[PDB]
Formats: structure tokens, C-alpha cells, sequence
């Protein structure tokens, strides 16, 4: 189900369920991050496997995160989507977070 | 092999093949009632051919600005064909539905359709404690159009709405969603002009987007109400 | 980079799912914090009446 | 396919991949959710996972006692008291959707059979404290539409056929179990239409799927002093089937007859913002500061 | 334990393990 | 090796040892206890020992219902009462440190698995006397960190789905178990570390360790007088499963949050002395006087 | 079939979709180094997923006056992850790699990329007789760019390159390449921070060229080193 | 028999000659985290020789009015070797330890240590109501002193010590304690950087006492880690 | 007696009489 990763102001009502990408001119850019705990408020709590979880304490077992593209066929590009275990900040370089 | 789709129902067809594997509804096939699950004792009238064949709608304007479209059925197709002339000739309804909803644009063209079939899609009206009257529910064949389709116009979710049966169509990937519903109701028929089981939802998740001619795109929806059984007999209402 | 020709929205847009997986559980049930109330509803009172 | 399944599922150990062919890469436009398992995508080890799914079945999900009705009343002499008040009874049509606790976790589903035991604690408050009277209070059950009492000695309480329970203050709470009553195989907790043959009915309100009616009363007569009787009522579903999830409640609540919406003000849970904002969708809201 | 003559009477079933997320999360065709 | 001990062992009859080999002199050193027995140092004769070893069972040994919680409070009218006061009902983070006797007996382990039985009795007293009033408390089982009711008549406590119980002061005490509840396979009686990622989170307190929430209210609403309630709750370990032993606690207990420690002013139990003193090592304390 | 790849190492997974079916240099797989090739008796450490996985180095942006970019194996990687640790801390080192270098376009674009990985890649200077510095071969992550691509900046050529374990990035056809190196030295195992088995060269054979919208195309290297062994461990250089 | 023993980790090797038959503690050896007790689903990494062999520490000055020393693993080994690089690496942590601590004297020396492993060892400050803080708690190599050692600083007992697994370094006796410990926590696995599982502590209960020439006699802790296994492979922290 | 549905519900189980206290007072390896 959608996660809300564009909770932002300005972005109003539908726009939050979307993440807009332009094209860049700097390389490794970070685009958006993801905060992933699934008790709390974010965006990954209004999705079914945060509302039901929500009614719960205690959980275990892996997520699964699906991206669907959405802009043209003759948009191209490569992204690299991270998960980075807990310990320390959130990753703000490429080279940091595919570690 | 996943794109390339033939749907054949009565003298109606659809070639879609730009499509996405269709949706078979809680992967549950539209049947006839059995005779152990059936209340009603007359024999029912199934007209087969008369009735089960694609009904397509009116198509609607994907438009910039669009926040999302929706059909109650059988309400949708209750004055369309012989489906039409058997649901207002009959106390009872029971049937299946093959939506087929078909939107397609350039390979310059963006843009994402959540094409999701509500089932009991019980709206609730915006800042008010006033329930919506018959009007604002049974629009028939034109629909209506979303409110706020962020919460699906009941208090609930779009983000979460991919718990009911449903397809995308992303203008990169596919042109077509087909959802397959059967019967989904707590009685095995139902009285046809005052409750919708179903309601097709076709949503703008992601806006209609292109930088080259601006085209109209439209979304045109074709219904085949699937296993049609009336039970009933009477005038016309 | 996200690379478009002119002709294409030089944005698009990604939409995140999330699902768990099925060696996912949950323990300890406990009221939702997503809902709640400090009143009665609108006709609540009408069904005592 | 349908299975039984009593524990979370293992986890096998995997290895490197590097394969021209089959694929984490999966169709959304389908609507088929990701069948990527963490075999596929990481590289694993063997977990025997023994962790128990059982907290979340249904049965368990539902089968809670949940407060269905709350309602206090004054136990005195009501020779001179208004026309709307309680004259020592109050009536109440069973409801799921006064408390949105139950009401949000019912709204979770389309379809659901249940039986709904019913669970009636009664408190009593003095309106000087002389003690608390140990009152027989009559509940009785009445069908949706039937004849309710209109006075405290009416000539309904009778029971001659319906089901009525009497219960004292001191006693344990009365508990009934009220079956699964639907015409249908299942209430339908979404209602989409009119449960009337004219255009003028009710919107989303199917009276096949209402339990019934709580004639709750005092039997005793009035005592010389005024007495507040709270009687809350609490239902349990029990051999609960459900069928067709739904999106979660997300707006508060507005009304029972319905499922209009306002939102809150501000994010969280407004109209156009259902999660709380963040500054920017690279900002993290609880980054780890080292 | 059940002294009633109800079958509707019972405590709770929470004895079904039966699943089919399948019907929700695969209700694709092919 | 392991193996099941019902009774303290036999002792064997022993005759006179003179051997120029194998030892009553072991190695400390090795941190060995001394394998010494008693027919290796004197001269022994068969007892044939009957003493049973159940009550130090680590099961008996800690299931005992203790006290756990002792609070008090005003049961009236609250308008005009300060916003420290419990204002007719109390909420109580669940632990095992506030009373010491408790305290002590589970700081003897490192780990502890144990479900927990928790008994709730309570008492009330009149604040001139006409009675005491049978009133019904619920108690609410609120998760570690999860939403607890802000007043008395708080929409919190309908409980959709946490578990309340209600009881009567008439009644016997409320009792429930609670289930081994920690995300690991043990509590962590002690905590060498801090919870949170950052190094300003508190040391020795591991919420996994926390069981929950007691929200305990009064139902009713408040008399024309006032009462004081005092609500004690008893926690009985049991099914219980102990790891690594510690030394137990000797200076007096300074805190529930941490083991800080300050001792007595003098002997016993102080920082510098833990037995009381004797005027010489070979000055014998409750020597004989013949 | 050949487009389709799907490259899990570790915690790392790459699925690329527009591949060339990759090349394995001189028909060879990596593998740990034998007890009949071993040298170094004491036991290695083989560290598996906390080295033997992707590791993405700093885009190149793909301009029209580029001549070419190389980057030196391991020593892209021997200050990276767990990579660099284990190379720090040890005295010798063994392994293979999977360099996976990405660049896409449009289809109106076009463009070549010889993706060529040289082994023993002595770079000589131009116009000089003075051999190249530390500075000048020992780049680390930032990789170094060709002086004279067409001679491969060793007085060879970029022609007979294709001699070297290659592939291409056609924008037609692919945008992605991937090479998988063995271990490839005269040694068994080698000091990782005096010498480089393996360079990898990204030279721009036909230019980058368009008429559409100008966007920055990036060549992305992400390289996996694979059967990583190390010997001799003590502190850290 | 007793006395000679030979300790053999990695690269790293421990004759001692006067040790007292060493401790293994709870008799129970350190193993890996088996497949039917493991949560983390990620292969972890296991480096072997790279982490398991001895560390050993700064030497602490036993002198006339010491009162012990303490140092918490992991977290006195949380920056040292290829251990600290893949604690820093990895959010998850699971071994156990093999420690060894060294201190001889001549044969007119007179002095008892009681060295003794410390599961989760929750320290108490002394006259004050506030927990310690991070500072206090979290001493890494160096490790801390204890204030009260008859008390082991939390309120208990020094007496009652013997509890845990230790040894007993006289200095009649023995020159040497070794205790081998197992992964001691209620979770299988641990972030390694906020929790520690056991605390070696080293205390004087009989002073150091000669009449001889005074020299510096040293306390010297070796820790091997024992089974380690690494989780949740990451940036360094 | 036991008439409720989790087993953890029911009464203490005083009836392990396992010993092995030779792993604290001999966690020696010789
Ligand atoms: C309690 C704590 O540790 N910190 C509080 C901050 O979390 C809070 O910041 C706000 O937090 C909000 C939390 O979101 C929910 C929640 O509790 O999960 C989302 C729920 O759906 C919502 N419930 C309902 C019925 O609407 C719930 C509710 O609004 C709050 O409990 C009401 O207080 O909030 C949310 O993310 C906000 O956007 C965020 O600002 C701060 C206030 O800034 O207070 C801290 O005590
Ligand atoms: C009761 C009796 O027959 N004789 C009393 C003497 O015993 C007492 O002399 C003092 O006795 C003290 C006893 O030690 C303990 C104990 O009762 O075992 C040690 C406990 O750990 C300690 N408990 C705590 C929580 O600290 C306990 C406690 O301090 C006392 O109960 C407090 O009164 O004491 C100890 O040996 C003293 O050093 C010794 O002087 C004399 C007083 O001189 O009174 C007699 O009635």
C-alpha cells in the first residue's frame, strides 16, 4: 500500500503519495529518505501494514519497499535504493548509504 | 504474454495488449448461484449472451486538474441494453462484473491510474453530518467524479485502497486494467436500483504529465456485467 | 540521473508501496492511536431515542 | 493456495546470484503485490523463525469486549422532570459505531458474522452520602423497529416472549450472548445504498444490519433520594468470520449514521495531510545525532 | 467450557490458521 | 553434569584415611568450589537423608505474590483539587524495584523469564461515616509508552482493544496474568547499557524489560463525600525461568531507576562495613557463658 | 534474455534490464585461491558478504569533449567499507570482481562506451621520459581520466583494446556493462596499496551526442569485489 | 597439567605456564548463533582469525592502595583491530570472549587478585540518586577503577562475587587467570556500541605486599573474542 | 486445573528438580 514519503507541506492531499524526480546536475544525488519505523507517524503509517501494526506493541519480520516508476516510456535513469541498519545518522551520501 | 489479452463475451470483444495480467477479484471467478446458497424460488431468468458482453461507458476527460472518477454497479448499467431491461423487469439481481478500463497516450505521456473496484464504497460526505441523499449516489451511467479521492470521499485512504481489487495503469507500462469481480454481497441477490455492490474507482495518483501536443486523453470504461441471473418477474419499474 | 527527452515531463514522479513480508508478527495488542475521540458522534444520541 | 499457518515463515540461507534471465524487479500494474522474497534480494541465512501469528487472527483481533454504550441516567421520582430525560430506563439501538475504537477495527472489513456477547456493568453514584442501594436493573432485548417501553411500569417489561436479563448493582456484570441476527449471511458493515424501495431512505444504514434494542431499566421504584445509574454496555464479536478488507478509518469520525469526514486541522490525520509533515522528504525525523 | 444448548453460546474460535494472503496479495490471473 | 536432586544427598560411612597420594585441600584459585565432602574429612557413618529441596525451588523461591504497587487516592468531586493529584484514578508504570523485598529477590538473577500474575486488592476508607460504598474500579493493561487515559472519564478507557478488567471492592481481588511479554527471550533484571541510540538515553533501564501500564480508575461517578482509595497490586512470578546468579544486594536501595548505593551510617550494611562489627577476630559474638 | 540480469552480492543486489550478456575475462570465474597455488600459510580471512558485494565509486559525468575514465583495482576500493578495512589491516590480498558500469540515455541520444578492464595497466606519461608518479597512477576512488585514450595512455592503441576483457555501452542497444575479473597476477596473493591487477577503462569511443533536451548523463561504476582473501593481518597502514 | 596451558586464536598465541585450570564460564563454551535461535536474517559475517585472537589491553599499575579495575566487552574492544572495524561496520554483534589477565610478582611477593566476568554488570554511582552517565559507563580500552570494589559498585557485594565465573590470581599460586566466556544476553544478537554483556573486573582483595626491591608489577588483560558474528553490514558509525 | 486457553494462564509449575550446579561451583575445564 502507498507509502506517504512526501509528507511535506505544500504537498496537498494526493501530492504526498508521490515523489517528484527531476533530472540533476550534480551525480549521487539523495532524492528522499524513508524514516521505517512502521509503529510510529510517518510514511509508512497510513499503509496497511502500519495501521494494523499500530493496533500491536511487538513486531518482527522484514518489509518489503516497492517503487513504481511513473513518468514517461522514454524517461530513463538508474536509482539506487538503500536500507541502512540502525547505529548512527541517516545517510546523506551515496557512498555511505550503498554500504 | 502478460500484455497480450482477448476477452470474448457474447457478441462483444476486447483486444488489449498493452495490458497488466488481469485482476481476478479476491481470486474469486464470477459463477451462477448455486442451488445451495439460493433463497429466492423461482427459476431465474441467466439471458447468457443478451446480457453478458462488455457495456462501455462514457469516456471522461483525464485532465490536468482531474482528482478521480467513480461508477456504482450494477447502477452504472441498470438502464443499458438487455441488462438494463432485465434489471428493471426483475425484483432481483445477481452478477458478476468484467471491467475492462482502457486509457492510453504517447510514449511522451506520464501519468498513473489507480483503477480500483470498491466493494459496498459507502461514501461519506465532506464537512457535513448530513448522509449523502440518492442523488449524489446513484449517478447511473455518467458517475461521479471524486471529492477527495486522498481519502477515497469515506474518511479512509487512497494509499491503503490497494486492499480491494485493483490494477494501475501507468501510461509507460500498460494502456488497459481489467478487474474480473464476482458476486460480493451478504445476500445471494440483490434488489438492483437501491444497492451497488461494487464501485469502480479510477483514480489520478500521479497527474497526466507531457511536454509534447496536447492531446485529450480520455478514460473509457467497458463493463460486462459476468453470470447475470434475475429473479422476479414483473412489469418495468 | 532521471534522463528525458524534450517531449517528456522533465519530472516524474515514483509512487512507494510497503508491504511485510510473511515472516512478519505481531504481539501485544493495543488501542489504536490512529483513531480517537473526545466527544459522542453526530446521532449518537439518536440511538437512544 | 490456502494453508494453515501457525508460525512466521523461515528463512532459508541463500547465496550469490548473478543469473541472465529470471529476476526483486516485480509488476505493480497488476495489482499483485512483490512476491521478492529476502532470499532473492540479500543474501540470507537459515533462520528457523518460530514466532507465533496468532495475536493477529481475527477471532483474536475482534474478540475483544469493547464499550458499545455508555449511558447515565437519573434514578429519583420523575413526576416533574423534563420529556426528554431518562425517567429511570433509557432505550438504545445496538450499535457498533458510537465508540470509535470498535468502530474503526469493524470498519476494517466489509463483511462480518459475528455473535456479539453482550457485557452490562452498571455504576451508581449518589446525588449527603447515605450508601449505594443494590438495584435490580431489567435489560431486555428488543427486535430493531419492535416495541420498546415508554415509562418505567410499562406493561412491556413483561417479557412474555422478549429475552429480558435481571441483574443486581453487586452482582457481576450481566452477560448475553445476542447470536449472529442478520437476515444476511453477514452484516454488512458498509452499507452502499438505500435499504428502502423509495429515494428517500437513508443512505448506508441497512436496519438488517442492527442487532437490536437495549430496554434498559430500574426495577425497583424510586427512592426518597435522586440516584445517577450509569449502565455501560460492552460487546464482544465472537465466532467471527470477516471478509473484504478496507483502507483503516484515517479522519475522525463525524457522525454514526455515516461515513462523512472532515479531518483534523493540521496534519496529523487533515483532509488533504494524513501523516504529520517533515521539513523536506530528505529530512529524517528522528535522525540518530552522533 | 459450553453448558448452553446454543452452539452460538461458546467462547471464542481462535483455533483458525487457515490463510490465503494470496487472494489479496496475488489476485492476478497468469 | 545435570540431574534431578528431590532430596539433599546421602552421606556414606568412612573409616580411617592414611594415603601418600590424592587429597580437603583443593584450588581456590581455579574459582572451583571445593569438592571436599564430608566422608574425605572425617569419619563418617550412613545417613540415609530424607530432606526435601522443593521449597528452594527457583519456582517457589519466587512465586510469591508481592507487593508491588501501594497508591492512595482521593475518590471525590476534583474541580478544585491540583493537577499533581490522581483525580480519581491513577496510572502505574508495572515494575519490580519500588518494593524491595521483590526487589532483592529478583536481583538475585541476571535473567528472569516469568509470566505475571498480578493481583489487585482494594481497600477504601470514608474521608462523620455512613458506609462504604461497593465500588467498581477498572484496571487497564496500557502498553510501555502507549496511550494512557488523561482524566476519569477519558474515551481511553472504552478499550477497544486493550484488556481492562473490572472488579468490585466487595469482590475478591481482581487477578490476571500477564504473559512472559519481553521482546527477548529473558527480562534483563540488570542492564549493562543504554536503550537508545544516542548517548543521552538512561542507563540500566531496558524498556524491554518494562511490562506495562496499570491505568486503574474508579467507574463510578464521584459521591456527595469523599473517599480514600488505596489500590495495592501484587505481583506473583511465575513459570519461571532464572539465569546467572548474582551476589545479592546489601546496601540499602536508593532508587528504583539505578543501583546507586550509599549504604548505612554504620554496621550492617554499610558502605565500608556490610556485617556489624565484633571487637576482634577471635572475640566470638554469642560465645557460651558457662 | 541477454537485456535481463539480476547481480545479488551480500547485502547488495543490482537488477540491470538493458544488459549485453556479460563478459567473463578470459572465460574465468573468480575463486578462492587453492592449497596447491597458496603461498601464505596462515589461515585467510575470507570476509564473504561484508566485502564480496557492490560497491558504487562517484559518478563521471559523460560530456562531449571526454576522452575516457580508469580506475585502478583494488585500489577504487581499498579505502571503502569493509573492503578498505580488510586491506588496511592486512599485508596481502586475493580476490576477484564484478564491475557493473551503468549509463543510460535516451533513445535519442547516442553514444559508445568501450568498458574495458586492462590488466596490468602500466600507464606511461606523454612527451616525457620520466615514468608516472605515486600521484598520477594511485588515484584511489576518484578514478583518473585518459590523456590519450586513442593509445590507451601506453603507447598502444584503443583499436586492439578489445584484446582486454570488454564489453560495450551502445546507448541503441545497452546501458550497462559488466565485466567479471578473476584474480589475475603473476603472485598468488599481492600488497593491495604498491600494485593493481586490473583497470578498469570507460572511453568514449563515438561521443555523446543529441538534439533533445541537454540532461547530465552520468557513468555509474559499481564494482563487487568477489572471493576476497587476505593474509597477514597487524595493525593499520 | 594444571599449570601449563597454551591458548592458540588467530595469529595470536598465550603460553602461560603458572595458570589454575581456567575457567570456562557456566561450563558453557562460546558456539555460533545457531540457525534455530537467530533472528537477523542477513548472512552475517564471521571473520575468524581477523577477530578471534587475543587483544590485549593497556597494563594497569597494581600498587599499594589500588582498588580494582573494570573493563565492559564489548565496548573495551569496540576500537581495536579488524573486531573494532567490523563493530563499527555492523549494527549487529554477537560473541563470546576468551580472557586472559596477567600478572606475576616474585616469589616475596604476596598479593590476591579475584578476576572475575561480570554478566550485564549495571553499575551504581555511590551518594547520589542520579544514574551514571555515558562517561562513566562507557571507558573503552582503558577501562574504569572501581570506587567501592567491596560493594563491586552496585550496592552488592564483593564477597558474594564469586557467583559469577572467576578466577583467583595468588600470587603464591599462579600467575594467571583465564575465563572463557559465552555470549551472555537475553537477545541472540546485540548492537554492540550501547550494551554491554560482561564486565571483566580485577580486584585486589589481598594488597600487593613485599619486602623486597619494589618494583612496577603490571595487571595485563588479553581478550580474545571468541565466535564472532556480524550483522547489519553498514557505513562505519 | 487450567479451564483457560493460554497456557502461560495457568499455575506454577514447581516441579523441576534438574540441578547442575557443578557449572558454578565447577566451571573448570580439567
Ligand atoms: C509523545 C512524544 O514522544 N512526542 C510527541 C510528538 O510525537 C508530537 O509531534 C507530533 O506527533 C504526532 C504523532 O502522530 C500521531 C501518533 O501518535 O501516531 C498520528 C495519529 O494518527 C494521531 N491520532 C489521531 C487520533 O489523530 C495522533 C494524534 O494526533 C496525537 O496523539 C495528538 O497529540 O498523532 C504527529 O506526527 C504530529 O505531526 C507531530 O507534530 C509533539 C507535538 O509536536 O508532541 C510530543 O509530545
Ligand atoms: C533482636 C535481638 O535479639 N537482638 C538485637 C541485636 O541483634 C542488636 O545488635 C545488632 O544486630 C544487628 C543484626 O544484623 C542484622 C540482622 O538482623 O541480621 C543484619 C541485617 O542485614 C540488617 N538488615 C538491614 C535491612 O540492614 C539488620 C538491621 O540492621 C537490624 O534489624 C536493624 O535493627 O541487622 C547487627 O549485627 C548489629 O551490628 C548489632 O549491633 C541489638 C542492638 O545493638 O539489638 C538487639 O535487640
Amino acid at each position: 500500500s502507498m507509502m506517504e514519503i512526501n509528507n511535506t507541506e505544500s504537498a496537498v492531499g494526493m501530492e504526498r503519495l508521490k515523489v517528484d524526480i527531476s533530472a540533476l546536475t550534480d551525480v549521487d544525488q539523495l532524492l528522499f529518505n524513508i524514516p521505517l519505523d512502521i509503529q510510529l507517524d510517518g510514511p509508512l503509517r497510513n499503509t496497511l501494514v502500519g495501521n494494523i501494526s499500530r493496533y500491536y506493541t511487538h513486531w518482527s519480520g522484514s518489509l518489503e519497499m516497492t517503487f513504481m516508476f511513473c513518468g514517461s516510456f522514454m524517461a530513463t535513469g538508474k536509482l539506487i535504493l538503500c536500507y541502512t541498519p540502525p547505529g548512527g545518522s541517516c545517510p546523506t551520501t551515496r557512498e555511505t548509504a550503498m554500504l | 504474454s502478460d500484455r497480450v489479452l482477448q476477452l470474448k463475451l457474447g457478441n462483444s470483444a476486447i483486444v488489449t495488449q498493452e495490458a497488466a495480467n488481469y485482476c481476478c477479484a479476491y481470486g474469486e471467478w464470477p459463477n451462477y448461484l448455486p442451488d445451495h446458497e439460493a433463497v429466492a424460488i423461482d427459476k431465474p431468468t441467466q439471458p447468457e449472451t443478451a446480457t453478458d458482453r462488455f457495456y462501455t461507458l462514457k469516456s471522461v476527460k483525464w485532465e490536468a486538474g482531474s482528482t478521480g472518477w467513480w461508477w456504482k454497479l450494477p447502477d452504472a448499467l441498470n438502464n443499458i441494453g438487455m441488462f438494463g431491461q432485465n434489471v428493471q423487469h426483475h425484483y432481483l439481481y445477481r452478477s458478476g462484473f468484467l471491467i475492462h478500463v482502457q486509457c492510453n497516450a504517447t510514449r511522451f505521456h506520464q501519468g498513473a491510474l489507480l483503477v480500483v473496484a470498491i466493494p459496498e464504497h459507502q461514501r461519506g460526505a465532506h464537512n457535513t453530518n448530513t448522509s449523502p441523499g440518492f442523488d449524489d449516489i446513484m449517478k447511473g451511467e455518467e458517475g461521479g467524479t471524486f471529492n477527495h479521492p486522498y481519502v477515497l470521499d469515506d474518511g479512509t485512504s487512497l494509499a491503503c485502497a490497494t486492499i480491494f481489487p485493483h490494477q494501475w495503469i501507468n501510461l509507460r507500462t500498460n494502456n488497459s486494467a481489467t478487474i474480473v469481480l464476482p458476486w460480493m454481497n451478504a445476500a445471494p441477490m440483490d434488489f438492483p436500483l437501491r444497492h451497488n455492490q461494487w464501485t469502480l474507482a479510477i483514480i489520478p495518483v500521479v497527474p497526466l504529465g507531457t511536454r509534447t501536443m496536447s492531446s485529450m486523453v480520455p478514460i473509457t470504461v467497458s463493463i460486462a456485467p459476468m453470470c447475470c441471473e434475475f429473479n422476479g418477474l414483473r412489469h418495468a419499474i | 540521473n532521471l534522463i528525458v527527452p524534450s517531449e517528456s515531463s522533465d519530472t516524474c514522479s515514483l509512487i512507494g508501496f510497503i508491504a511485510a513480508k510473511d515472516d512478519f508478527s505481531l504481539r501485544l495488542m493495543r488501542d489504536s492511536p490512529d483513531i480517537g475521540q473526545i466527544d459522542h458522534l453526530h446521532a449518537a444520541e439518536a440511538a437512544y431515542q | 493456495i490456502e494453508s494453515i499457518i501457525k508460525t512466521a515463515t523461515d528463512t532459508v540461507k541463500s547465496e550469490i546470484n548473478a543469473e541472465l534471465g529470471v529476476v526483486s524487479l516485480n509488476a505493480v500494474e497488476t495489482g499483485a503485490t512483490s512476491n521478492t522474497e529476502p532470499e532473492e534480494a540479500i543474501q540470507t541465512r537459515t533462520v528457523i523463525n518460530q514466532h507465533g501469528v496468532s495475536e493477529t487472527l481475527v477471532e483474536n483481533f475482534l474478540s475483544r469486549a469493547a464499550l458499545v454504550s455508555k449511558r447515565s441516567f437519573e434514578y429519583k421520582d420523575h413526576t416533574s422532570s423534563a420529556a426528554q430525560t431518562d425517567k429511570n430506563f433509557f432505550k438504545w439501538t445496538i450499535n457498533t459505531r458510537s465508540f470509535v475504537q470498535l468502530r474503526r477495527k469493524l470498519e476494517l472489513f466489509t463483511y462480518l458474522r459475528f455473535d456479539a456477547e453482550i457485557t452490562i456493568l452498571t455504576t451508581v453514584a449518589v446525588n449527603t452520602y447515605m450508601g449505594l442501594p443494590n438495584l435490580t436493573l431489567q435489560a431486555m432485548f428488543v427486535p430493531t423497529g419492535a416495541l420498546t417501553p415508554e415509562k418505567q411500569d410499562s406493561f412491556h417489561w413483561q417479557s412474555g416472549s422478549n429475552a429480558s436479563v435481571f441483574f443486581k448493582i453487586s452482582d457481576p456484570p450481566a452477560r448475553m450472548t445476542i447470536p449472529f441476527m442478520c437476515i444476511n449471511s453477514a452484516y454488512s458493515v458498509f452499507y452502499d445504498g438505500f435499504a428502502g424501495f423509495e429515494k428517500s431512505g437513508l443512505y448506508g444504514i441497512n436496519p438488517a444490519d442492527t442487532i437490536g434494542n437495549l430496554c434498559v431499566r430500574i426495577v425497583n421504584e424510586h427512592q426518597p433520594v435522586g440516584f445517577t445509574v450509569t449502565v455501560r454496555v460492552y460487546m464482544k464479536p465472537k465466532h467471527i468470520k470477516a471478509w473484504a478488507p478496507r483502507p483503516p478509518r484515517t479522519l475522525p469520525y463525524m457522525s454514526i449514521a455515516n461515513a462523512n469526514y472532515k479531518g483534523k486541522k493540521r496534519a496529523p490525520n487533515a483532509l488533504n495531510a494524513i501523516i504529520g509533515n517533515r521539513d523536506s522528504v530528505k529530512t529524517m525525523p528522528h535522525n540518530i545525532v552522533t | 467450557i459450553n453448558f448452553y444448548k446454543d452452539s452460538y453460546a461458546a467462547s471464542a474460535s481462535k483455533q483458525d490458521f487457515s490463510q490465503d494472503p494470496s487472494k489479496f496479495t496475488e489476485p492476478v490471473v497468469e
